[PDB]
């Protein structure tokens, strides 16, 4: 129950069952799928750790949040170093979304890692800015609404599609968790590493992108707490960086 | 010079033909593979995963989360049909869009058992008892719960479990079923009945959520590929 | 019965059988 | 019981479909035709790969090119049999200026001749791509100050390919048309993805504009 | 003396036209479309109605035929004509003009062929639903015994059409289609009497009565 | 010389011939064969019996009769109960016509069983009615000359087509006995499950169709009792029925 | 001769061998 | 060189 | 690899060897 | 391979 990464520990319950992606538990590259020449620096504990991002409240009328992985821990202790130091890099995440309420209290999110997650502009001649997609230290908000149709550079929000062109509804594809308040207080999903190429920059790329969309919206009675609480806590596991050099935004 | 004599199909290009062709690239040295995770085999594999399921395919809700939700609520009544729908996994609304509809959509055939899972998003404090009912064809849908009994049903109580699968099995007269609607293939009609009304305390909300989902079972197949309606084109994209 | 006939796997047929 | 069979990746991408096709007329220096090898120009067969993250497969080619007599101010024209020249340019060789240009000898470049009335021309192509997958979808930039392109046109690398015809018939205008067809054979997919819903709008991008989840009805019990 | 040519699989493995349509170079209405039924056509719907169930592959062989229709314009040069067949299985988009997107036929089978070689012929597996093809349906589509009365509340095999490829050209070109059925690895079942009276619909038994044969004066008349 | 399902016990004959349809006597579906899921009702000694339906009367002018066998036991007892209540059924028959007339009589009757009888209507734009197809514990009856092309919706009761649009005297290849009242007082044939799928439903598909027609007709000198009435009794045999429900018509 | 060159067996010749 | 690839032995070359 | 497939032999190919 | 011709200029390119 207690997992313990690094010098960090976070605690979940028995029943609560981890989804493992795509049935695969992150490992570190094998010199027969590797590309890159240069031996590899391996961090361990100082990157594959638990950093626990910022706080965000769920509302009766929000919407559902968003974080691209690589730029959420960009700016995070001394993976970012490495990040920042290295051409290449490779890395899986365990994701810990943390939410808790009372049994007055209900509603229920949808907890999904969406690898690739190219997502489309409101200005169709247009793709969004690296500001709009990205916020590492604070997330970025899906919208209730279909966002301007001439906004420039923006990012289409409108929820019910997930700013891919899809239909919300069938995310489930994606490794995923449901957290029900009814019966659920937080979700763990371990990614490994998705790509396809053996390394990849860290900047340039956002390998995965967790979402958090409320599907049943929180709802309670006079009285009952109001301010309900949402944090993530993603640990990089089995991080490699190839590559070192000036280091660079 | 071998004596030969054509047949007919010769100089005929079919789509889905099977023959070797010259390739323009001799000797090119392919990149090596790579264990990418989450290698699929079959569609199937895709369309035996659980999609939320818009029941609640009210104009209003179709563009919001609301599709997904069913309400459900504490009534003074016994009885009251929480929603209903026909069986037509790839042709009604309510489930032509889940991932198991999209893939029956590039499909003519199909044949096999559906799970609906049904997850109460209500408060941890709310009681209750559903009547999940699966009718075949041939009367009506069923007007009332105690029409709805005398099919395949399963009795929900959300006192203890938040999720309950109904797993609707194969009955029909042919093997396969068109994925578009035909009478003769009639399917049947899914309804939900309150069982026991939605016993709530002080201060805890009466109305609640209900999240379906939809998947294919073991003995579930498609049959004789087709293009997908849902696709659009009239000029190049650019 | 199949065989097949060019020096590179490319050519082959689809991988059905 | 019943089998999977038709159900398999193999079967479902394996089916010939029309990736782009293009025109050409004999008359001009301009009456040869290029195009940039992407997937994502038309709506079925993009889908169908956009169902996956990531797929690997070698490709067979089929070309169906059919032409039509132009208007024509002379007093009897009868064309002699046509035939044609495909040339593939990979990304960085020389680029054909003009009908006649001297990029047409292909010493080097693969190139296919067929001449009309036959059946039409096949070429299989292998795995042609730089990383161990194809990428059918990419959440980054091109450049490494995120800033410039944003999608999967950051990758597409994949050459031109340019088509004229070989005969330089004179006494008539003929306008030809050229088929591009794409058969992905020996396929590996990964990381499935929901379905398409709302329509395309770009080639080089995801760019929609939003649609409704489903087609909708009356009321939750109305069937 | 053998029985061998009396067998069911050589007595129906015999190419048959079941129909014929046509199509022309003009407009962009100019596709052609059939629903596919075996009914339409005489000989081969009574070879087949000789049984009530029937089970088999089959071999579809097209004949595809065009002519230069007239114009006015001077020296009419066509180049050679390429066809295309679509098969649209039930439920699949439908081609509404000869430049739509459904020719595409990404999924949808098809055939591209040029005027003047072989014709082209392609073979079809037992495409039913049921465990056999039926000839006959004394029943309804509706469960309240209503609606539609007959074989066409089973036939449900999908569209088929047809276009020219070429990009058409000062003088017009009208071409003519013609399908061929042939079942190959036949089982039949439940034989029934042969049909007496003439066909008059393609989707039910509807007949005008007839006598039982020819006649002759008198029951010694020889 | 007697055979008894049930609660019913049919006297016939001396060692006289029962035609077993096609060969096959009716059993029930194997395992294999099967592809709905739900278990089957199978209410044997209730549901199997000799149901006796309406008697009718032979005439010197009588051109024929026939029953659509489902829609004819649809109203009797238990097994109209189940077809009711059931969306799928499978049945055989065990049809026995009775007819018994003095040596000083004379006729022949056809007694067979036509599977897929689909019928032919009078207007050649339409399909007959489902009463005028339909007769369940009725009689229809064959008519001695052509019906009428503005009869609208009507079956073509031409007798020497069969409503069928073939030669009556051709009905034979369909399993059948002959009643010639010189040496026969009824006709028994042991028709199986006949259809294409394993299993139908009983209302909107009469898989087979009983017709009796005489090709000799009934004759007798003055004195000889004039009223030859035949009774049609009809058996279930190895029924099933599955997909339990509400029942309707 | 009774070599089949297609992997499916509708593409087979009739059964018409004895 | 003689493996008659039709079923009829009419479909034969001579008897030579 | 040669295989005379006539039965005359003025139809065979030429003695070059 | 089996090679048709009985002149080696007449066989494929020395691949494989």
């Amino acid at each position: 129950r207690s997992i313990t990464l690094g010098n960090s520990t976070i605690t979940t319950q028995e029943c609560a069952n981890v989804v493992v992606g795509y049935g695969v538990w992150p490992e570190y590259l094998k010199d027969n799928e590797a590309t890159a020449e240069d031996q590899p620096t391996q961090p361990d504990v100082a990157t594959c750790r638990f950093y626990t991002l910022e706080s965000v409240q769920w509302m009766k009328n929000s919407a559902g949040w968003w974080w691209k992985l690589p730029d959420a821990l960009s700016q995070m202790g001394l993976f970012g170093q490495n990040m920042q130091y290295h051409y290449l890099g490779r890395t899986g995440y365990t994701i810990h979304v943390q939410c808790n309420a009372s049994k007055f209290h209900q509603g229920c999110l949808l907890v999904v890692c969406v690898p690739e997650a190219e997502m489309g502009c409101s200005n169709l001649n247009n793709t969004p800015e690296f500001a709009e997609l990205s916020g590492g230290d604070t997330a970025r908000m899906f919208t209730d609404t279909q966002i301007g149709e001439t906004n420039s550079k923006k990012v289409q929000t409108a929820v019910w599609n997930a700013g891919m062109g899809v239909g919300v509804g069938n995310l489930t594809i994606y490794p995923h968790q449901w957290i029900n308040l009814r019966t659920n207080n937080s979700a763990t999903i371990v990614m490994p590493y998705i790509n396809s190429v053996p390394m990849d920059n860290m900047f340039r790329h956002n390998n995965l992108t967790l979402m958090i969309i409320p599907f049943v919206p929180l709802n309670y009675s006079e009285g009952s707490s109001p301010y309900v609480p949402i944090t993530v806590t993603i640990a990089p596991m089995c991080a490699e960086y190839n590559g070192l050099r000036l280091a660079s935004s | 010079g071998l004596p030969v004599m054509t047949t007919p199909g010769s100089t005929q290009f079919l789509t889905s033909d099977d023959f070797q062709s010259p390739s323009a690239m001799p000797q090119f040295d392919v990149t090596p593979e790579m264990q990418i995770p989450g290698r699929v085999n079959n569609l199937m594999e895709i369309a035996e995963v659980d999609s939320v399921v818009p029941v609640n395919n009210t104009e209003a809700n179709v563009n919001s989360l609301k599709a997904y939700q069913i309400p459900v609520q504490s009534n003074s009544d016994n009885g009251k049909q929480v929603f209903g729908f026909p069986l037509q996994p790839g042709a009604n609304g309510v489930l032509n869009r889940t991932l198991l509809g999209e893939i029956l959509n590039y499909y003519t055939h199909w044949s096999g058992s559906i799970k609906l899972t049904f997850m109460f998003c209500g408060s941890a404090m709310a009681t209750g008892k559903f009547l999940l009912a699966y009718s075949p064809p041939g009367a009506g849908v069923p007007k009332n719960r105690k029409d709805a009994m005398l099919g395949t049903h399963v009795i929900w109580d959300v006192g203890l479990q938040s999720s309950c699968v109904l797993c609707v099995p194969w009955i029909s007269q042919t093997h396969y079923r068109y994925v578009v609607e035909d009478e003769y293939t009639a399917a049947g009609y899914i309804t939900c009945w309150y069982q026991t009304n939605i016993v709530v305390p002080a201060d805890v909300q009466s109305s609640c959520d209900i999240l379906c989902f939809v998947s294919a079972c073991n003995d579930f197949s498609v049959r004789m590929l087709k293009d997908t309606p849902f696709i659009r084109q009239d000029t190049f994209y650019q | 019965t199949n065989i097949n006939y060019y020096k590179d796997a490319a050519s082959n047929s689809a991988n059905r059988q | 019981y019943h089998s999977r069979s038709e159900s398999s990746i193999e079967n479902f991408l394996c089916r010939a479909a029309c990736v782009y096709y293009a025109t050409y007329t004999n008359n001009s220096e301009k009456g040869y035709a290029e195009w940039v090898i992407n997937t994502r120009q038309v709506a079925q067969l993009r889908r169908k790969l956009e169902l996956f993250t990531y797929l690997r497969f070698d490709l067979e080619l089929t070309f169906v090119i059919t032409s039509a007599q132009q208007p024509s101010t002379a007093t009897s024209v009868d064309a002699p049999v046509q035939t044609h020249q495909i040339m593939y340019v990979p990304p960085g060789g020389p680029v054909p200026t003009k009908v006649t240009d001297y990029a047409w000898q292909t010493s080097t470049n693969p190139s296919v001749f067929w001449t009309e009335g036959n059946a039409p021309p096949r070429m299989s192509i292998p795995f042609i791509s730089i990383g161990n997958a194809y990428s059918c979808f990419y959440d980054g930039w091109t450049q490494f100050s995120r800033n410039g392109v944003y999608g999967i046109n950051t990758l597409n690398n994949m050459g031109t390919l340019y088509m004229r015809h070989v005969n330089e018939a004179g006494q008539g205008p003929i306008k030809s048309t050229v088929r591009i067809y794409f058969k992905p054979k020996h396929v590996k997919a990964w990381v499935p993805r929901p379905p398409r819903l709302c329509q395309y709008e770009k080639q080089k991008n995801v760019n929609f504009t939003p649609t409704g989840v489903t087609t909708t009805r009356v009321g939750i019990t109305t069937t």
